[PDB]
DNA sequence: GCTTTTTTTTTTCACAATCCCGGTGCCGAGGCCGCTCAATTGGTCGTAGACAGCTCTAGCACCGCTTAAACGCACGTACGGATTCCGTACGTGCGTTTAAGCGGTGCTAGAGCTGTCTACGACCAATTGAGCGGCCTCGGCACCGGGATTGTGAAAAAAAAAAGCTGCA
DNA sequence: GCTTTTTTTTTTCACAATCCCGGTGCCGAGGCCGCTCAATTGGTCGTAGACAGCTCTAGCACCGCTTAAACGCACGTACGGAATCCGTACGTGCGTTTAAGCGGTGCTAGAGCTGTCTACGACCAATTGAGCGGCCTCGGCACCGGGATTGTGAAAAAAAAAAGCTGCA
């Protein structure tokens, strides 16, 4: 079903690794039950720590 | 004359790697180690193609979770650069080391 | 071994170093302790007796601090203009 | 009778200076005033989880008591394998 | 006058006076009703063998000493000497018990 | 064998789990064989880390 | 104050890099097709376990006595962390070099399938000795007091590393 | 090259904690007994898997293009880290308060055993339909190019502060 969102939300028809990878890391529960587990060619969730990134505001169109 | 900051360059590819999912190491370089390695456990050994694929699938996944890990270690040190200190007190933490 | 260290006194060694360098800033206590040993002989408490006399010399009004709080900050010279040195 | 079971927030029980020795077992040196209760709510999920297990276990049994197996078994179902107490 | 031991002393002190040792360093009652206090919330009117108690107590001071020198090593990491709770809570992300 | 060479250094005739503890963490290999493995009793090794001791 | 000299802040600029949107290439999802196997049906047979009923472990309550530990506060030290400064380890960018990757061809090791045959392990029943609970004792060890040894810390005294000051190359 | 300070030792002394011995007494390791039930022995019976023989998949070795990616090098910015400095958090030690631990006694839930009896699950042989591998088609998605949005960094203006210095009260 999250897969399936994923795909959709992608403009995909069929569902991949990825949107497995995605609709499994951004449950919370699904991702404590696969949390010891590698999910081949998914990669990883956008994410980056707050100290890394510049501060300045300045905004698009 | 046009050059970008130090550290600009750097987010934009982490952007673009955690954007994808293509394998980051090369492919045939990793075959090779892979061969080399498995050659003091046992002469003369073939590998499925997908074997091999299946370790760097793996590999790429635990050092990928390993840096996350390290990038963690950097910045409790009130540092934005990681550092073998980093990696090998992740390392300690998570048992893998003694 | 060098076994003293014949040279001028300290109030007029960082009042020397701040001349040397015509800088609107102003030297810093690394940068004076940079000068004593490289341009002059010093003793190996140095360090430490730099930074003793310029809590004397800013508690006496000799020595005026630009940024910085404490012998931590960079200094210079109550007046710029001097006779011969600079 | 039959003595109810009176809540009465035994976590604070856990005092300051029961988890200063556990930490100077641990061999840390100096401890920060908030460390005490962050402790106590790390012990808290700690016993939490086992406990669930264990009664879980004591559940399945048709069982009143829990027992040191059911124990035993949760810890090792949490990773955190125990040895001297049977199994 | 008074003989007055510098701080972190008696600290080293006590390090070496209970890593030599192996009795329990929480005090038994306490401990025990803690169990039973939540062990309520998921059964009532529920009995404990004590040796269930003492296996749940084992394991506890066992992890807190554990995740002590996790904690210590953090605290370390970043130049201190005093272990605080972004020590802990680094420890523990990083052990995998946490988000 | 390694347990008892620690109830030996302990002037003890009967081995308990402290010196079974002493003999498993301090032989490289039965520590791997039982990292995720506590023994009641058994207590830890003596480490302090350098960096929290005197400077003398 | 005014002016000098930073420092900050927006503006404004130009401008790379990314994203987005419209057309082209080809491989694998998806379904159809024979067909073998594994799920189903309907039957028999044997014991696993639900249940009741009884034994008696051990978990729970309660007491009051001692004293070990927890608690709270006085006191100041040495720790954390902000600020500030310096040197170079890193990140960006460019041009040159490298070898991955791709597509194709050619060879055969060895994965894996099939059929055959028998050595081996399940099952049984009868036999009997290892290992069980129960029980008893006596030496290891936990706990104590006393004295020896060790390590910590404050203040004193001696040794050797520097201060400014003396005339002057 | 001279006092007169530091700072850098080494010293000496008091104090508290920890180590180590023998004395003491208690209780659990250890070993013996007596009986039981789980291992053993000797037997049959069926099939799991080693083994030989064959098929053909896919692993390997090679090759030569075409480029994307690796490499090496020039250059400087922003980071890591050393060092100061200041305020108080947290360690130490003391007097007071609290309740854990202890040893014991009394009561009873409920753990855990036994015996009975039958529902349900294994096992079977006959039945058949769901899911297997294989193969073909066409639609989704990956490429690609060439146009639009989005942030970044420089430079400038401005603002605004701040810095250095003074008049004048
Ligand atoms: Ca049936
Ligand atoms: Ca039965
Ligand atoms: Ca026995
Ligand atoms: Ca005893
Ligand atoms: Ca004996
Ligand atoms: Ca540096
Ligand atoms: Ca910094
Ligand atoms: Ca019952
Ligand atoms: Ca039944
Ligand atoms: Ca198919
Ligand atoms: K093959």
């Amino acid at each position: 079903e999250l897969a399936g969102n994923a795909a959709r939300d992608n403009k995909k028809t069929r569902i991949i690794p990825r949107h497995l990878q995605l609709a499994i890391r951004n449950d919370e529960e699904l991702n404590k039950l696969l949390g010891r587990v590698t999910i081949a060619q998914g990669g990883v969730l956008p994410n980056i720590q707050a100290v890394l990134l510049p501060k300045k505001t300045e905004s698009h169109h | 004359p046009h050059r970008y900051r130090p550290g600009t360059v750097a987010l934009r590819e982490i952007r673009r790697y955690q954007k994808s999912t293509e394998l980051l190491i090369r492919k045939l370089p990793f075959q090779r180690l892979v061969r080399e390695i498995a050659q003091d456990f046992k002469t003369d050994l073939r590998f499925q193609s997908s074997a091999v694929m299946a370790l760097q699938e793996a590999c790429e996944a635990y050092l990928v979770g390993l840096f996350e890990d390290t990038n963690l270690c950097a910045i409790h040190a009130k540092r934005v650069t990681i550092m073998p200190k980093d990696i090998q007190l992740a390392r300690r933490i998570r048992g893998e080391r003694a | 071994s060098r076994r003293s260290a014949s040279h001028p006194t300290y109030s007029e060694m960082i009042a020397a170093a701040i001349r040397a360098e015509k800088s609107r800033g102003g030297s810093s206590r690394q940068s004076i302790q940079k000068y004593i040993k490289s341009h002059y002989k010093v003793g190996h408490n140095a360090d430490l007796q730099i930074k003793l006399s310029i809590r004397r010399l800013l508690a006496a009004g000799v020595l005026k601090q630009t940024k910085g709080v404490g012998a931590s900050g960079s200094f210079r010279l109550a007046k710029s203009d001097k006779a011969k040195r600079s | 009778k039959r003595h109810r079971k009176v809540l009465r927030d035994n976590i604070q029980g856990i005092t300051k200076p029961a988890i200063r020795r556990l930490a100077r077992r641990g061999g840390v040196k100096r401890i920060s005033g908030l460390i005490y209760e962050e402790t106590r709510g790390v012990l808290k999920v700690f016993l939490e989880n086992v406990i669930r297990d264990a009664v879980t276990y004591t559940e399945h049994a048709k069982r009143k008591t829990v027992t040191a197996m059911d124990v035993v078994y949760a810890l090792k179902r949490q990773g955190r394998t125990l040895y001297g107490f049977g199994g």
